[PDB]
């Protein structure tokens, strides 16, 4: 259950566009720049959203997840294993174990490690691994490693055994910075605070001194009324 | 497709029976089974029925209290226990299976059946 | 030219295929006239 | 999925999907074994020039009345409660009659439709519950009577109905025109590439005018295409060569 | 409101019955902007 902080992790290249010096205003589902991740040294968590996976490896334990609504034998439950070498993923109704350490139409095969996956949906997995000197400062972007069309309806998940992290991903509007390479460099959260409404605005990472209109606050109606005239002069039914 | 009839035969008032109805032969499909019975002489009439997702039960108001139908999906079997059994129960007895869905329960009770049993013997005795 | 001026009329009376169309012409019709009222009033600023 | 022995109810519409191969969509829009061939934001004939991701060959049955209401923004109980198609559809409805697969000798009960439902369901969503349908303000508790009805009914299937009652089998083909790799293009054939000079190029179904240069731009190993400020295409991957 | 904001992809999507309605949009949507741009620039020379 604790709390550490994801200054400006889960930024990933959104589509297969390539785009070069130029900045990029995207809405999707990225996890929110300085919030928190829970952090796990093996619980069941729900799958609301997205979901930000980040490991922290000292001889590689955890290698696999499983991921489905009831994440038992009665419904088919994607099961990704790797074991150094290949990536066994399968979407089959397999029996599950109480602590786990058929109908298959798909199936493919293949603290210094830090490794940042990001799943969410049919289903994408996007990876990154670096070198690291408790949640590293910087940026960084994930390549997409795969792309599942299996369909499968994920509302849980679980880890398959080192610390790691989970952050839960959201609709948010983001400003990418693409570089010389295509390489993304640098993001804002648009939502974040209201400096970040001002960056998005105005589509620049250097705001110069002044006041700037972004948006509009408009009161909510909190409820709704409908009124209409007493109720009388019945049709003539009993007759 | 063949229903096939069991149990019944001769009982003493007030005593119960249960009669087997066994479906053989490949369905694609079953909507509802029911009971009928036909008394010397008289009418076929409608004593039950189950629908085969759920099992809600519909009776004729003679049979109320008294008899229950019931369903085995994996043997697809009906059965009905017939309990209290009066000599107004005397009559022959017919499976019979529809694969027509209707949205209300009540709908089995005139509905013309596709699939009928032999029949099978209740007696009610003294 | 639509079938009405309030939009939760045709909101709660055509279906979204008709109500579609219905609002691209309430759409238009006030864009333009907010097009209209921006070009009057830069001019109307230069002159002051 | 056309020669299909069985089709599905359209409560339970089987769905299809075709992947990583090349689809000839003259043999359905030449065919004359179709009543409704009605293609949404797209022209068949196009099809032949034309790549997607994946296609999604949605199959069931109804009876020929209801046929208009497989299209964009429609309403009844088979839009609402069955199948539902976004008010954005792009792709193909095909429909044919089968009065002489469907209906039988004293009725074919086979094929069901939902007839009740708490809300109208969301495009291509799938309900195959079986609940019991509370249409009144007393809780049924998975009983059946007064305002508890089962959701589901069956179609009367008789050779001698009416043609608008008669049975027909129904198709829908969806498309991903995402921008994403594609696997499911037409026959049109390939031909060899020229540089340097102003051409009329056609990538995957990426039409244009320009002049093909070997470019130095760093692209990803997943990187299909690129755009420049103007949300233009700027640079290709050669779908033959890497 | 058209179906694409590219025109070869309406061309080689749609026949001319159709892809005339969506050009159609296309053409009043640019060039009611053309018309904005030209305006704007009109009364900024006018000052300069
Ligand atoms: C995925 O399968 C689960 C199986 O239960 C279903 O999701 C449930 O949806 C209901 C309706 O809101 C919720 O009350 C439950 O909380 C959900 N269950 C679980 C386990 O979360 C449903 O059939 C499918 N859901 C989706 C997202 O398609
Ligand atoms: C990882 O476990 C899998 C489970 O079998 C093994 O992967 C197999 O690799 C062999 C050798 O090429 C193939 O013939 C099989 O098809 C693979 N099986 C599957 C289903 O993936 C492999 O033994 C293990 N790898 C290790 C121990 O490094
Ligand atoms: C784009 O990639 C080029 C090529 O790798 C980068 O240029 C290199 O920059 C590194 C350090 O930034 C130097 O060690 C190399 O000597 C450079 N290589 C060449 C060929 O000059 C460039 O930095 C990248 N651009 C960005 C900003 O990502
Ligand atoms: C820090 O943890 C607290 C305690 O639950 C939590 O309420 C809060 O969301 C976290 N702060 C952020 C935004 O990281
Ligand atoms: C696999 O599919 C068959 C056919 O519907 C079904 O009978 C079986 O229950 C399925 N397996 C599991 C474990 O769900
Ligand atoms: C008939 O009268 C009864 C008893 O007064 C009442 O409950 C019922 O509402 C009446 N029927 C109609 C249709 O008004
Ligand atoms: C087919 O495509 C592959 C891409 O891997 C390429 O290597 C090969 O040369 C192609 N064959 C022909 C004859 O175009």
């Amino acid at each position: 259950p604790a709390y550490t902080n994801s200054f400006t992790r889960g930024v990933y290249y959104p589509d297969k566009v390539f785009r070069s010096s130029v900045l990029h205003s995207t809405q999707d589902l990225f996890l929110p720049f300085f919030s928190n991740v829970t952090w796990f040294h093996n619980p069941v968590l729900p799958f609301n959203d997205g979901v930000y996976f980040a490991s922290t490896e000292k001889s590689n334990i955890i290698r696999g997840w499983i991921f489905g609504t009831t994440l038992d034998s009665k419904t088919q439950s994607l099961l990704i294993v790797n074991n150094a070498t290949n990536v066994v993923i399968k979407v089959c109704e397999f029996q599950f174990c109480n602590d786990p350490f058929n109908n298959c139409t798909f199936e493919y095969v293949s603290f210094k490690n830090l490794r940042e996956f990001v799943f969410k949906n049919y289903f994408k997995i996007y990876s990154k691994h670096t070198p690291i000197n408790d949640l590293p400062q910087g940026f960084s972007a994930l390549e997409p490693l795969v792309d599942l069309p299996i369909g499968i309806n994920i509302t849980r998940f679980q880890t398959l055994l080192a610390a790691y992290y989970v952050g839960y991903l959201q609709p948010r509007t983001f400003l990418l910075k693409y570089n010389e390479n295509g390489t993304i460099t640098d993001a804002v959260d648009c939502a974040l605070d209201p400096l970040s409404e001002t960056k998005c605005t105005l589509k620049s990472f250097t705001v110069e001194k002044g006041i700037y209109q972004t948006s509009n606050f408009r009161v909510q109606p909190t409820e709704s009324i409908v009124r209409f005239p007493n109720i009388t002069n019945l049709c003539p039914f009993g007759e | 497709v063949q229903l096939v009839e069991s149990g019944g035969g001769l009982m003493q008032a007030g005593g119960s029976l249960r009669l087997s109805c066994a479906v053989s032969g490949r369905t694609f499909s079953t909507a509802a089974m029911g009971w009928f019975r036909q008394a010397p002489g008289k009418e076929r009439e409608f004593v039950a029925a189950i629908r085969w997702s759920g099992g809600s039960a519909y009776y004729a108001d003679s049979v109320k209290g008294r008899f229950t139908i019931s369903r085995d999906k994996a043997k697809n079997t009906v059965y009905l226990q017939m309990n209290s059994l009066k000599y107004e129960d005397t009559a022959v007895y017919y499976c019979a299976r529809t694969e027509y869905v209707s949205y209300l329960l009540s709908d089995y009770a005139t509905w013309p059946y596709d699939y009928w049993g032999q029949g099978t013997q209740v007696t009610v005795s003294s | 030219g639509a079938i009405s001026s309030v939009l939760n009329d045709i909101l709660s009376r055509l279906d979204p295929p008709e109500a579609e169309v219905q609002i691209d012409r309430l759409i238009t019709g006030r864009l333009q006239s907010l097009q209209t009222y921006v070009t009057q009033q830069l001019i109307r600023a230069a002159e002051i | 999925v056309f020669n299909a022995t069985r089709f599905a109810s359209v409560y339970a519409w089987n769905r299809k999907r075709i992947s990583n191969c090349v689809a000839d969509y003259s043999v359905l829009y030449n065919s004359a074994s179709f009543s409704t061939f009605k293609c949404y934001g797209v022209s068949p004939t196009k099809l032949n020039d034309l790549c997607f991701t994946n296609v999604y060959a949605d199959s069931f049955v109804i009876r020929g009345d209801e046929v208009r209401q497989i299209a964009p923004g429609q309403t009844g109980k088979i839009a609402d409660y069955n199948y539902k198609l976004p008010d954005d559809f792009t792709g193909c409805v095909i429909a044919w009659n089968s009065n002489n697969l469907d209906s039988k000798v004293g009725g074919n009960y086979n094929y069901l439709y939902r007839l009740f439902r708490k809300s109208n369901l969301k495009p291509f969503e799938r309900d195959i519950s079986t609940e019991i349908y509370q249409a009144g303000s007393t809780p049924c508790n998975g009983v059946e009577g007064f305002n508890c009805y089962f959701p589901l009914q069956s179609y009367g299937f008789q050779p001698t109905n009416g043609v608008g009652y008669q049975p027909y089998r129904v198709v829908v083909l969806s498309f991903e025109l995402l921008h994403a790799p594609a696997t499911v293009c037409g026959p049109k054939k390939s031909t060899n590439l020229v540089k340097n000079k102003c051409v009329n190029f056609n990538f995957n179904g990426l039409t244009g005018t320009g002049v093909l240069t070997e470019s130095n731009k760093k692209f990803l190993p997943f990187q299909q295409f690129g755009r420049d400020i103007a949300d233009t295409t700027d640079a290709v991957r050669d779908p033959q060569t890497l």
